[PDB]
RNA sequence: UAUAAUGGGUCAGCGACUUAUAUUCAGUAGCGAGGUUAACCGUAUAGGGGAGCCGUAGAGAAAUCGAGUCUUAAUAGGGCG
RNA sequence: CCCCGAAAGCUAUUUAGGUAGCGCCUCGGACGAAUACCAUAGGGGGUAGAGCACUGUUUCGGCACCGAUGCAAACUCCGAAUACCUAUGAGUACUAUCCGGGAGACAGACUGCGGGUGCUAACGUCCGUAGUCAAGAGGAAAACAAUCCAGACCGCCAGCUAAGGCCCCAAAAUCAUAGUUAAGUGGGAAACGAUGUGGGAAGGCAUAGACAGCUAUAGUCGAGUCGGCCUGCGCGGAAGAUGUAACGGGGCUAAAACUAUGUGCCGAAGCUGCGGAUGUAUACUUUGUAUACGUGGUAGGGGAGCGUUCUGUAAGCCGAUGAAGGUGUGU
RNA sequence: CGGAGGAGUACGAAGGUGCGCUCAGCGUGGUCGGAAAUCACGCGUAGAGUAUAAAGGCAAAAGCGCGCUUAACUGCGAGACCCACAAGUCGAGCAGGUACGAAAGUAGGUCUUAGUGAUCCGGUGGUUCUGUAUGGAAGGGCCAUCGCUCAACGGAUAAAAGGUACUCUGGGGAUAACAGGCUGAUACCGCCCAAGAGUUCAUAUCGACGGCGGUGUUUGGCACCUCGAUGUCGGCUCAUCUC
RNA sequence: GCUGGCGACCAUAGCAAGAGUGAACCACCUGAUCCCUUCCCGAACUCAGAAGUGAAACCUCUUAGCGCUGAUGGUAGUGUGGGAUUACCCAUGUGAGAGUAAGUCAUCGCCAGCU
């Protein structure tokens, strides 16, 4: 019912979009772990990022 | 030298308020040179073929007819 | 801009956002529906001096009205309050 | 000393290297979810592509029409992905909006994508869109604003990684398993030329004897041979001026090259560990205390301080048992 | 200083309303009359038209006729579009007076988007505004309207052309001439294919129509360095490198 | 089960060809006296009427003839990340146009007459 979501590269240069998606997830740095609800909401977040984030199912 | 080099000042044409959205009346709908899109229920028509709403509602564009018109209508 | 773009041979001393008046905003103090004197007088930072200024009511070009007023034939509608 | 932090755009200008309003920055006040990201639902389009139903244009037949066949920024019977508008909703985040004080800026640059112009030239010029520089340090690309990785509060002779790498200069594999190359290709360049070598799909002839050579199709011999197609890596085409000078160098050939796979390690001011400082917010219902999130910066905006001369406090306090000033040392 | 075209008007009907009607093309016949005047009948079909350029439109035709008329009205106006400002655009509905229809009704110019000029200064009509002692008046105000190729069209004045090699100051490598740089259209050099020429025979030697590269000696393109100075066309003296 | 009117819908519903319908309705049909009418015409509009015909017309039926509708699969394009620069390739999501198989001679609502 929860997954964890963990940054690791960099957001600095990304597209806007892509940030926010990070911010609204909570991830703040590289190697920053959250635990989020599994929820589609949420999942679209992840799934726009994919390639900079690593999912624990 | 060239005889080109000239254009007019642009005119800000097209849809103001798209399918779903409330209205109040007098809310300009569409903007256009020619009727691309014709008045339905409770929309009314001006003198350079703008449509504005008649009533509070929603709005709601469609198909119609026997000739294939895009019609905007106004559901209160 | 390492630039082969400008300026400086070196040291010591001097060298550039001020002053007066008016106005607006922000802090702070006094008084508070009120606040405050100017010139001047005064053995004088005191005490007198209320003329004047700001606030307390708007609308209208104006005469005029006034919590309303202007436009209008309209008590309708609308604009400023 | 601390906090935040732009722009090189639009419109107008006897205007074009000036200025003004708006856009972008900062400070104060009001007011809190009205904001954004994502999901779901509703909606219009005429671009990419495509097509010939219109407008033009094109080739070959038959008789302007009929059958085939192409093309288009200013053609459309069609037609996306994305973008854009609205409504509802979970989670995350000091978001959005309004009123005032102060500005700066209105010479931009490169790179990728979609284009006009130019020669599908230019580190050329003019637009749209995103990133970096401007105003940004660290590692890699030999050196190299604008590329790749990554956003520097301070200290440490601690640890893990990113891009990129592991023979020596110079930190880490002369690591492991299969192949290819002989050109120092790797480590500059085309049309075209060639039995250089590796792989693949077919075909023709052939031990009643195939190819080559030789004797005048027969004949001596004793297994393969013949000509194409696809594909990997190589060869020629390949001439310049101070000095090898077109791997950074040394050097490198069952590689220290190329292809594929795997196991370790090195590697940044990124992350983690330990110590210290500071801004904002929430709770302790003074506290100076804990927790959370922050602390790269030009033009600018805001906050807090150090020293110097003079006036009062000061007919006070220090001073010939030595003031100011000068010159060392310690803290 | 990209590729193509238009405007600086017109209309008292070419406006309003009620009623009514459909274009263009081809084919048959029918005097002059035919390629194509008018008449009649068919076929398929929006290719006609819309004052004018193009685009978006046009069957309740927005295209085309007839009768009656002036809504090409006055006071406004919920609500929107567009927007730095100044400006610009659409508009249901309400009151009064009209026009056309039997009536429900339609009409605040024309299918729409161009046909335009702020402020100042003056002119004309109206006015229950003001009127420098008082009553008037002059002058001013308010409402309506007139005088701009102010076209460099947000309009510096009511009113304005040239020379400087006799020159001067403040600035710029924001911007040209020389040399450097990037590029290589052009220039020069090399290669591929080969109609043909060469008594025969493409390749001894030339080689048409076309194609692919190299160099950085030409004529050019750009404007990156230098305008608080990089100061030269040729000659002389002295050279150094490439093939 | 037929006929008429008014709508929904706007080709899978349309065109074309062939065949039927007169009891009622509709259609042609008679003439032009009054109402009314033609830039001329009782051709259309209009009035007063049923002697004729279902010829034409309108409806209904049959046909895939023309037209229209139309999959599945593949191809083109394309958002995000990566690799390359004649404009492609990989991962992931999305996905035409044309053409092919196939389908279609519509389907509903309110009222009034005739059996």
């Amino acid at each position: 019912k929860t997954i964890k979501v963990t940054q690791t590269k960099s957001s600095s240069h990304r597209l806007k979009n892509h940030k926010l998606c990070l911010q609204g997830l909570g991830l703040r740095r590289i190697g920053h772990t959250v635990e989020v609800q599994d929820t589609p909401s949420n999942r679209g977040m992840i799934n726009k990022v994919y390639y900079m984030v690593s999912v624990e199912e | 030298s060239t005889k080109n080099g000239r254009d007019s000042n642009p005119k800000m044409l097209g849809v103001k308020v798209y399918g779903g959205q409330t209205v109040t009346a007098g809310n300009i709908i569409v903007r256009q040179r020619g009727t691309e899109f014709h008045a339905g229920a409770n929309v009314g028509m001006g003198r350079d073929h703008t449509l504005f709403a008649t009533a509070d509602g929603v709005v709601k564009f469609e198909v119609k007819g026997q000739f294939g018109r895009r019609y905007v209508k106004v559901e209160t």
